[PDB]
């Protein structure tokens, strides 16, 4: 966390900062997406 | 509903002081399950007791 990184996240590449997010998602809920449609934030696949 | 052969529900359950037909108000539909069931449906029942 805190650091760039190469994240493959359930199948979903991508590049970018990971962070704790204070946002609520529900259980079924997972990928997060701001105003421009990218991927806000993502779930952890084994622990959740 | 039933979508390429992947079926959805959306389940929400809240306490209401209601009469009779229906009250005007919002709701956010939440999902429930996930079944894959991938089959051709064209009617449907409601069960009672
Ligand atoms: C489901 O079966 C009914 C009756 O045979 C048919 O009219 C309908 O087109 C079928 N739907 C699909 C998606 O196959």
């Amino acid at each position: 966390k805190n650091k760039c990184v190469n994240f493959n996240f359930n199948g979903l590449t991508g590049t970018g900062v990971l962070t704790e997010s204070n946002k609520k998602f529900l259980p079924f809920q997972q990928f997060g997406r701001d105003i421009a449609d990218t991927t806000d934030a993502v779930r952890d696949p084994q622990t959740l | 509903k039933n979508i390429d052969g992947y079926f959805k529900i959306y389940s929400k359950h809240t306490p209401i002081n209601l009469v009779r037909d229906l009250p005007q108000g919002f709701s956010a539909l939440e999902p429930l399950v996930d079944l894959p069931i991938g089959i051709n449906i064209t009617r449907f029942q409601t069960l009672l007791a």
